Formats: structure tokens, C-alpha cells, sequence
């Protein structure tokens, strides 16, 4: 790598550890229990649900979802966390050079196509094959637990796990994801984007830091890059599932209501 | 206009 291309590493590895809370690295040693034996709090049934909630009551009753179905309490928490997470995300996207000078509106339309496919990718940081953290790592839901509610509910979260399985035995460190996450904000394949032309170059700078990178980080997995270019399709897919069933759930659902910031994410997506 | 996303607009302008 050159000094150019390792200053954009540097950089966006940077804007990650500052912006996100939660990263593989601490999700991995909660996960573990190798640093501590006061594992977070295991949600795996509508008991352990109404205790932790018991924590989360102040939230819950500003938001008025206390009395609401535990379906939808889980739904609504999960919308904040995604909430958050854009947040976050639209600060991590200002940080990488070359992104703000954009067209507003090119600014817009990139988060909006890809806050979602980030927000699995990271998710899967702290994923396991029976369940996941919550709550900032003191919380841990499982899997069965999740499969366990009514539908469409159920349906959110399985197929999320199911790639999250294939994509956490890549073995990526948080130096891999910032790329990564990088690489899926700055698409230029996104619809309605005005300058695709400048969009796409700087597309492939960050592709080309993230291929040098793999290659020096992981030599002994020869096609990690053109796998992990397999996993950004997959996202897409896996997204445009999710956007479904959040389109199912609300022309569905009474109390299904959407945060408006999400709400403005998935209108014509 | 994609102006529709009031909200994350604001995030991308203010913070
Ligand atoms: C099950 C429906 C998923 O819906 N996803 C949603 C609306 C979210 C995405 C999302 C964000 C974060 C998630 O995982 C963290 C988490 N946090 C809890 C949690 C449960 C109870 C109390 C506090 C937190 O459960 C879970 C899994 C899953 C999905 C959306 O579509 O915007």
C-alpha cells in the first residue's frame, strides 16, 4: 500500500472505532467470558423478557409501549438500536474523504441504500449460532427465543443469523469491517444517484484500500476480497427481503409504528 | 425532491 491508500485506512478504521459503541472485538470477549464471569442477562423467554424490561422501563413509558404486545415492545426496541445506529452511521459516512463534498442529495440516497446493509454486517459482530448481544453487551437474546414469537416477528431476525454464520467464519477483525462498511456506504450502484461518474471512483479507492488490506491482514484466504464482494450482494438481497416483511408488517400490524427516521429510510425503497 | 428525508438530511448537515 501507498501512503495515499494507508491514510484512507487509518482514517475510516478511525471513524469506526470512534462512532460505533459496540465492535467485534468487544462483542467477541463479552461472547467469550474469557475477561469476565458476569455474562449479560439471557433473554430466551417472555419471563426473562418482562425482567429485563423491568431495567428498560423508563424508556418503554416515554415511549408509551409499555402496555403494548411483547412482539411489538421487542419490534419498537429494536427500531431504537437501528435508529442509533444510523445515527452513527451518518457520522462514520462524513468521515470518510470524499464523501461529504458530495451532492446532498447523493449523500441522502447512499445512506438510505446502505445504512441497512451495514447495520447486518455489524450486527453479526455480535452474533452467535444460539443468540446475540443486546443492550450494549448486557443483554444476551437467544435464537430460539426470537423463532419462539408469533409471526411475522419471527421472521425478522433467523434469516439475519443465518448470514451472519457464513459471514462471521471469514474471520474479519474490525480493521476488515470499517472497509467494509465503508465500501457498502460509498455503492455506486444505488438508485437515483446524480453523479454516479465520481460516486464510482471514489467506490473504487476504498475497494482498492479494502483488497490491499485482506490481502496483507488475511494472506492465507487467497479469495477473501472477491467472497466478501459475495457477502455485499448478499446484504442487498437480505435487505430488500427485510424492507418486505417491514412493508408486510405495518399495512399489517396496529402498533407496528415506525420511527420516523426509519420511516423515511425504507419510502421507496 | 429527495428532500423527503428531512431527518437524516439534518443528521448529514448539522449532526
Ligand atoms: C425481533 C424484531 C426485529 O425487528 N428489527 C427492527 C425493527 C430493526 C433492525 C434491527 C436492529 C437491531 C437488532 O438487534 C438487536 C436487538 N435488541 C433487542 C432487544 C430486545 C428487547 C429489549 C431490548 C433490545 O433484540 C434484538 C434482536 C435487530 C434488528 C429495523 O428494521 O430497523
Amino acid at each position: 500500500e501507498t501512503a495515499d491508500l494507508k491514510s484512507l485506512a487509518k482514517r475510516i478504521y478511525e471513524a469506526y472505532l470512534k462512532n460505533f459503541n459496540m465492535n467485534k472485538v468487544k462483542a467477541r470477549v463479552i461472547l467469550s467470558g474469557a475477561a469476565s464471569n458476569n455474562p449479560p442477562f439471557v433473554i430466551h423467554d417472555m419471563e426473562t423478557l418482562c425482567m429485563a424490561e423491568k431495567t428498560l422501563v423508563a424508556k418503554l413509558v416515554a415511549n408509551g409501549i409499555q402496555n403494548k404486545e411483547a412482539e411489538v415492545r421487542i419490534f419498537h426496541c429494536c427500531q431504537c438500536t437501528s435508529v442509533e445506529t444510523v445515527t452513527e452511521l451518518t457520522e462514520f459516512a462524513k468521515a470518510i474523504p470524499g464523501f461529504a463534498n458530495l451532492d446532498l442529495n447523493d449523500q441522502v440516497t447512499l445512506l438510505k441504500y446502505g445504512v441497512y446493509e451495514a447495520i447486518f454486517a455489524m450486527l453479526s459482530s455480535v452474533m452467535n449460532k444460539d443468540g446475540m448481544l443486546v443492550a450494549y453487551g448486557n443483554g444476551f437474546i437467544t435464537r430460539e427465543f426470537l423463532k419462539s414469537l408469533r409471526k411475522p416477528f419471527c421472521d425478522i431476525m433467523e434469516p439475519k443469523f443465518d448470514f451472519a454464520m457464513k459471514f462471521n467464519a471469514l474471520e474479519l477483525d474490525d480493521s476488515d469491517i470499517s472497509l467494509f462498511v465503508a465500501a457498502i456506504i460509498c455503492c455506486g450502484d444505488r438508485p437515483g444517484l446524480l453523479n454516479v461518474g465520481h460516486i464510482e471512483k471514489m467506490q473504487e479507492g476504498i475497494v482498492h484500500v479494502l483488497r490491499l488490506h485482506l490481502q496483507s491482514n488475511h494472506p492465507d484466504d487467497i479469495f477473501l476480497f472477491p467472497k466478501l464482494l459475495q457477502k455485499m450482494a448478499d446484504l442487498r438481497q437480505l435487505v430488500t427481503e427485510h424492507a418486505q416483511l417491514v412493508q408486510i408488517i405495518k399495512k399489517t400490524e396496529s402498533d407496528a409504528a415506525l420511527h420516523p427516521l426509519l420511516q423515511e429510510i425504507y419510502r421507496d425503497m | 425532491l429527495t428532500e423527503r428525508h428531512k431527518i437524516l438530511h439534518r443528521l448529514l448537515q448539522e449532526g
